[PDB]
């Protein structure tokens, strides 16, 4: 009588609904009747968009670049002729593909230093412990302190266009934007200070396996040093054994003529990431998008099914409770 | 054997304390640990947390041991308060005020320091704080009067005397009385005797019974009536009772779903080790010959720790539970501990059951049974006490089955205002005389002398000391009549008819009250003629009589009296003659004065005499209950529950009130283990088949069947059970190593199983608890659930799996060893019918969801290092991984467990039927575990499966962009909480307005939490793993529309069951 309450008491406002077989009932045909219409059409959707790829790693004498697998000179090159059946005027997307390498790997995650990256001080000075393999070289610390950064995807690609005219005609190419603006502009940034780009690192080495320092990759600053794009993408981790990254991009004009059109197209590229001695491949992906994007039918197909089949549970559910 | 020193008082011996407590002040720390890793959880991170300081380890010393810690210490704590509650409760009463003058303090002691050998004061109306040595009572001939209503459970008042008197105004003025000493032996647990002297030749011997017996001893809590101030001493056998209840000292901790905890955790802990196993072999075969240094993208440093064959072997093993121990959960300890906690009050602060009085409605004792409440499947009841109080009463006697009783109502209310002047006798004034004379004659009543004001009551204090209560009330009843009985020491009864005449008669013999014969009968000489003969018998031991005039309206009322549970008494007389009757006096005379076997001669002849008589009428008297039986019983009867009675008073009242209670139907065919004892030692051996073997299987199979589920309809049932005495039980029990040729305990239970109930008469704590243990091992494993008033049934408390007490029915001190407290026997309906049950559904549906949690969680944690070079790199977040998780797990479902009933509490109330029944322990058995751990595949393969599946593009941005790893594991955390929570909401059906708030709040400090993160925190920390990477995430409208459909295929199957469940 004193101390009594609602909370000590259990009987406080209780919302209590409760469910049926006619109260679900609906809900299984309305998300049929939502569902189908909707994978249906994300499937057409991520259908129609065209892409192709094609795999420039050799493992065939029949295929040419494979004379050119094994270690051969130093800047080994090979053309692969392929044809376009079709044209794509949406303003195309330049992926890289690979095959068999585990980028999710302990190992390979735990040698990315933030901290370098990031562009920090006390950073410079001295790379962090979980970098353990490639902390410095000959005593000298590196800047770019990392395997995955020392294991770079450095093989470049050159894409023409054949016409009426035999001899080749190249295709204009933008490097901008190749990452998100966050993991670019924020995440990312130069040491303390600088008006040049030399003076920032002074006794500053670079990765093993890497030749020519960060400095001196591409000529604006702005896609220079530990803000160069190409290296930025891949600096993520896709966590697959094999996966895509954005190499460059080739949007449209301003203008309403088609991007690539249909005909030959010869592709050159520069051999300088082996890959057979893990029996792991290479190859190019060039493709539209969408708001969905690329081609993938399986949310398409995924829906039409989720859908028909709440339906069809629905109809059995009905039939079969009506006969009250 | 006691010194008891003359000049001196006592040394060297046990004192008088209270002992109700579990643990210890001084080693509880080693009694808590070691009861608390029969978890195994604890176990097992334990040995993990010992085992991760052998080599360096990844996974850190301190998170490691924090798992153990801030579980260990939250049980300890809801483990002390128990402790500590307990131990208040025992100090209370160890300092009680007490009486007591004889070394050298004149004032009053504390009852927690009373030594052996001193005189103690019992005041009127007290309770005795021990056990003393009575031989000076103050009152004339030391006489006083005592009931043991707790101590044996006794209907019957207890009789006793002394030979000094008030020594002690000299013993506190001088020392001239602290002559005498007395002389003790090796104490007995028992106590039904002690021996000695008191320094003189004088044997000083004592000895108990389950009637009236003891009169020097006294006993704890008897109950102290008649008397001014009693001084006794040798306060040591106090003990007694305490040995007598020791044998519950040390078996606390256990519960029957905590069991399955551990049964659930070992196959879990299978899944784990079967995990880890593959992961590892599955590693090291795979990509052990070739692949270990040739990736290059990684060297460790020499060569992998010098390759080390098997050492690493073993690294990574642990590498690898270590990442999956999360299957094994321990947050569900310090969680489930709240809901036991936080639960208690709901009993406690509660007005659904609170006496009027400043009595309190109930108190909790422990917080380690209260799920396993209302899973109660074998009940232990006690009659007096708790059904009943240390008392009778009579109404509406039947002469010739013409008195009747009335109230006040409606349409009759003119003739119950005012009396007729007709209407006062009809069929009164013409044989009530005779009949209130005979009830106020034959019986040995011998009523005080002296008497306080009349008037301080109803009419006087009329109290009238009697050995037994059995015709103490009859007097009480003559009372409510015309008639009196006053005095009646030396003259022949003297009463009053209707008015205030003294109907004076004289008492010129007096017969006995044997047990052969079973009849009570007076020979008097009445103040206005000749002589009588009154007399009142048994029910078949009086009807001998031919009694032709009336017969049928006596015999089926005394039917229907004593089938409703009362005393049928008849009443009877006879004229005899003036000459005859000097012939029957000295024949009575000629075995009185005989000293010759006079047991047998007087009883021939005083059985022969009374050949015949006239009889005049019964009176039905009841031993008015404490709580309607129909309620109790009949709903526990519907529920399924088992309902046995194991008391300590006499047999006659026992099978009295149990027919009463109605558990006794109609027709039963009873069965008895008690009158042939004496005789035939060895036939009770070839007679336990014989009636149960032959009588149970011939009504078995002569009638159709009668099923387990469901019963209590046909001619099975007729055959009841059995009551057995103390003395058989025992004798069928430790003395059953004889004969080999078939079992005997074993039968005996197949007999007290397969019946209506059975009563246990005659039987001690200790032999109650034996018949607890008897149940507690057929059939593998059913639940008991005891309850009594006081210290005689106080030792099954703790070996029933459950502990229920009443407070102040006889003894209040058995509560407080009890497991929960409740007043109130109409209550424990609501508390095992409802809270219980209710605590059951709680946690039950608790442990399902919490294992379901912790798998939903890891299943894609370890699927994943399929793709993951079994370099165990975690696919989610390393704070992510524990602190979201615990951060939203605990709240919704403590939610669930501390307030939800997924039946309301008046609609299950109402119908026990539909109620217990259905819940059995089928809420975690095989049945819904298989069936829940599909949920737990299905939920943990889509998740996995499905991401991944949309992952095979690498142009989900509305743009187009990469995807980083901790992208790809954000997003089946994502999808994995929103199905976990979105799932107990499906399963919910109390939806209160605090609950709702929690369960969308978890779901809102996800997103919340997850955007802060992403965005601002990432400069100022230590360091980061993915900056921007959630929002990152959700800009892609793919994987919108990608997981809804992940969580509802997660959730379709629920959504089936739910629709199935509620249905048909
Ligand atoms: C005040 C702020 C404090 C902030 C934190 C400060 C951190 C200081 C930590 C200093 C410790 C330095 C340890 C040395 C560096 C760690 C190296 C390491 O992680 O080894 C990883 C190795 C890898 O094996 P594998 O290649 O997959 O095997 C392949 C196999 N042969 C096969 O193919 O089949 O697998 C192994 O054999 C394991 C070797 C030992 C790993 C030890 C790692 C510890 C790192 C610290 C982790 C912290 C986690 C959080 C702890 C919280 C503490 C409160
Ligand atoms: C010699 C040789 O390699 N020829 C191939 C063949 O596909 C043609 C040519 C286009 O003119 O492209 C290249
Ligand atoms: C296996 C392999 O390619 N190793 C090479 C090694 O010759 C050198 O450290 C550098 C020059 O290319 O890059 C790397
Ligand atoms: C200098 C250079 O990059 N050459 C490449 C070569 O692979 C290709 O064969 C040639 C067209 O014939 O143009 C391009
Ligand atoms: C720098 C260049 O053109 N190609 C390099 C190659 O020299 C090196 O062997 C390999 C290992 O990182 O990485 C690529
Ligand atoms: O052939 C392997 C090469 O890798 C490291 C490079 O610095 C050279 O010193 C070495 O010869
Ligand atoms: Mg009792």
């Amino acid at each position: 009588r004193p101390d009594n309450t609602a909370f000590k008491q259990q009987r406080l406002p209780a919302w209590q609904p409760i469910l049926t077989a006619g109260t679900v009932l609906p809900i299984f045909f309305i998300i049929g009747l939502i569902f189908i219409p909707i994978g249906i059409g994300i499937f057409v959707t991520s259908n129609n968009i065209r892409e192709i790829e094609i795999d420039y790693t050799g493992t065939e004498p029949s295929s040419p670049c494979n004379k050119c697998l094994s270690p051969d000179v130093t800047p080994c090159f090979c053309t692969i002729n392929f044809t376009l059946e079709k044209s794509f005027e949406g303003n195309v997307f330049m992926y890289y593909g690979l095959s068999n390498f585990y980028q999710n790997h302990r190992r390979y995650v735990k040698s990315r230093d933030d901290s370098q990256l990031n562009g920090d001080s006390s950073a410079l000075l001295n790379p962090s412990k979980e970098c353990e393999p490639y902390r410095r070289n000959e005593d000298k610390p590196i800047a770019p302190c990392g395997a995955i950064a020392n294991s770079m995807f450095n093989d470049t690609l050159e894409l023409f266009l054949i016409g009426q005219d035999s001899y080749p005609i190249p295709i204009a190419l933008k490097k901008k934007g190749i990452a998100w603006w966050t993991d670019k502009n924020v995440k990312f940034r130069n040491p303390p200070g600088g008006d040049n780009l030399e003076e920032r690192f002074k006794g500053t080495t670079k990765p093993v396996n890497w030749l020519k320092p960060v400095y001196m990759l591409d000529s604006d600053p702005d896609n220079n040093g530990f803000i160069n794009e190409d290296f930025i993408v891949w600096m993520r981790t896709a966590a697959l054994p094999t996966f895509r990254k954005l190499y460059r991009l080739i949007e449209r004009k301003s203008d309403l003529h088609p991007t690539l059109p249909a005909g030959r197209y010869w592709l050159n590229v520069t051999y300088n990431y082996p890959v057979h001695y893990f029996d792991g491949r290479k190859r190019m992906i060039l493709s539209t998008i969408s708001w969905m994007g690329g081609k993938n039918p399986f949310l398409g197909i995924a829906y039409i099914a989720v859908g028909s089949i709440s339906f069809l549970l629905g109809v059995v559910l009905l039939v079969i409770n009506h006969k009250y | 054997p006691v010194s008891e020193t003359e000049a001196y008082i006592a040394q060297r011996f046990c004192d008088n304390r209270i002992v109700s407590s579990k643990y210890t002040l001084w080693n509880f720390l080693p009694k808590n640990l070691f009861e608390q890793f029969r978890r195994i959880a604890n176990f097992y991170f334990l040995i993990i947390f010992l085992v991760q300081v052998t080599v360096d380890t990844p996974t850190s010393p301190v998170t490691s041991g924090l798992p153990l810690f801030f579980v260990i210490t939250v049980t300890a704590i809801k483990q002390g308060y128990e402790d500590w509650l307990r131990h208040r409760a025992d100090n209370e009463v160890n300092k009680s005020t007490v009486y007591i003058i004889e070394n050298a303090k004149r004032v009053r002691k504390e009852s927690e320091k009373i030594k052996v050998g001193d005189v103690v004061e019992v005041q009127a109306d007290e309770t005795f704080p021990c056990d003393l040595i009575l031989l000076s009572s103050c009152t004339t001939d030391g006489t006083c009067y005592v009931t043991t209503a707790s101590l044996d459970g006794e209907s019957n008042c207890k009789t006793h005397y002394a030979v000094r008197d008030t020594i002690a105004l000299c013993t506190a003025e001088s020392i001239d009385t602290l002559r005498a000493a007395i002389e003790c032996e090796q104490p007995q647990p028992d106590l039904y005797k002690f021996v000695g002297r008191i320094n003189i030749y004088s044997n000083s011997l004592e000895a108990v019974a389950r009637s009236l017996g003891p009169e020097n001893l006294l006993l704890k809590g008897a109950t102290l009536k008649n008397t001014e101030k009693i001084y006794g001493v040798a306060v040591y056998t106090g003990m007694e009772t305490k040995m007598a209840l020791n044998y519950q000292g040390k078996s606390q901790k256990r519960s029957a779903v905590e069991k399955s905890i551990n049964a659930f955790l070992i196959v879990y802990l299978f899944i784990l080790l079967t995990k880890a196993a593959v992961c590892t072999t599955l590693k090291y075969v795979w990509q052990s010959t070739p692949y270990n240094d040739e990736p290059w993208y990684n060297q460790k440093t020499q060569k992998e720790r010098e390759t080390l064959k098997v050492l690493k072997m073993f690294t990574d093993f642990l590498s690898f539970m270590v990442l999956f121990n999360f299957i094994i959960p321990v947050s569900m300890y310090v969680t489930v501990e709240m809901q036991k906690f936080l639960g208690s009050f709901f009993i406690s602060w509660d007005k659904d059951f609170y006496d009027e009085e400043i009595n309190e409605g109930a108190l909790v004792n422990t917080s380690d049974l209260n799920e396993e409440l209302g899973q109660v499947d074998y009940v232990f009841t006690d009659k007096t006490g708790t059904l009943t109080e240390n008392s009778m009463e009579f109404i509406e006697c039947c002469i010739d089955g013409h008195k009747y009783k009335g109230v006040t109502q409606e349409v009759d209310g003119l003739s119950q205002t005012d009396g007729t002047l007709t209407y006062f006798d009809k069929v009164d004034k013409n044989r009530e005389e005779l009949f209130l004379r005979a009830l106020c004659l034959c019986h040995t009543v011998e009523i005080k002398t002296n008497d306080a004001v009349d008037g301080a009551t109803e009419s006087a204090e009329l109290t009238y000391i009697s050995s037994s209560p059995d015709e103490i009330a009859l007097v009480k009843g003559a009372k409510r009549y015309g008639f009196t009985f006053l005095g009646n020491r030396n003259g022949y009864m003297r009463v009053e008819n209707q008015r205030k005449e003294i109907e004076e008669y004289e008492l010129l013999h007096t017969l006995n009250f044997d047990a052969v014969r079973r009849r009570m009968s007076v020979i008097v000489k009445t103040q206005e003629g000749d002589i009588l003969l009154f007399c009142k018998g048994a029910d078949s031991a009086v009807f001998p009589r031919v009694q032709n005039h009336e017969i049928e309206l006596t015999k089926v009322h005394v039917e229907r009296n004593a089938m409703d549970g009362y005393r049928t008494l008849c009443v009877a007389f006879k004229e005899i003659a003036p000459d005859d009757y000097e012939r029957i006096n000295r024949q009575l005379i000629e075995a009185k004065m005989a000293l010759q076997d006079r047991e047998e001669k007087m009883e021939k002849v005083f059985d022969d005499i009374e050949t015949n008589m006239n009889l005049i009428g019964a009176t039905a008297v009841e031993d008015k209950l404490q709580d309607q039986a129909a309620e109790t019983i009949e709903a526990l009867h519907a529920a399924g529950l088992k309902v046995w009675v194991l008391t300590g008073d006499k047999m006659e009242t026992a099978k009295s009130t149990c027919y009463a209670c109605r558990l006794f139907q109609t027709n039963t065919e009873l069965l008895e283990l008690t009158t042939k004892t004496i005789e035939e030692s060895e036939r009770k051996e070839d007679r336990l088949h014989e009636l149960l073997i032959e009588y149970r299987k011939k009504l078995l199979h002569e009638f159709p069947k009668s099923t387990r589920s469901f019963k209590k309809a046909w001619t099975e049932h007729q055959e009841y059970g059995l009551i057995i005495d103390g003395s058989t039980l025992s004798l069928i029990l430790n003395s059953s190593q004889d004969s080999s040729s078939n079992n005997y305990k074993s039968i005996f239970l197949q007999i007290c199983m397969k019946c209506t109930a059975v009563l246990c008469c005659r039987m001690a704590p200790l032999q109650k608890a034996q018949i607890v243990r008897m149940v507690k091992n057929l059939k593998g494993s059913p639940i008991t659930l005891s309850i009594g008033d006081g210290a005689n049934d106080v030792s099954m408390i703790l070996e029933s799996h459950v502990g229920i007490g009443i407070k102040g029915k006889e003894g209040r001190q058995a509560a407080r060893n009890s497991d929960y407290s409740v007043p109130k026997f109409k209550h424990l309906k609501k508390l095992l019918l409802a809270h219980g049950h209710l605590y059951y559904v709680r946690i039950a549906h608790l442990v399902q969801y919490f294992f379901y949690k912790n798998l939903c969680f890891i299943l894609p944690q370890f699927l994943y290092q399929f793709f993951c070079g079994f370099s165990q790199q975690p696919l989610y977040d390393a704070a992510y991984l524990t602190m979201y998780n615990i951060c939203f797990t605990s709240l919704p479902i403590l939610a669930y467990s501390l307030l939800e009933q997924h039946i309301n509490i008046d609609t299950l109330t109402s119908d026990p039927r539909l109620y217990m029944k259905i819940s059995g322990n089928a809420m975690l058995q095989l049945g819904p575990f298989l069936y829940w751990t599909f949920l737990a595949a299905f939920e943990g393969t889509v998740f996995f499966f499905g991401t991944y599946f949309l992952f095979q593009t690498a142009s989900l941005e509305e743009n187009g962009k990469v995807y980083g790893n901790w992208t790809f594991g954000t997003i089946v955390f994502t999808v994995l909480v929103f199905t976990v929570t979105l799932k107990l909401a499906l399963d919910t059906r109390f939806w209160t307005w605090i609950n709702h708030f929690v369960i969308w709040g978890s779901l809102a400090f996800y997103v919340f939490f997850s955007f802060f993160w992403g965005g601002i925190i990432w400069p100022f920390l230590k360091q980061q793993r993915m900056y921007f990477v959630f929002a990152q995430m959700l800009s892609s409208v793919s994987t919108w529309l990608a997981i809804i459909l992940l969580i509802f295929i997660s959730l379709f199957p629920e959504i089936l069951l739910i629709v199935l469940k509620n249905v048909r």
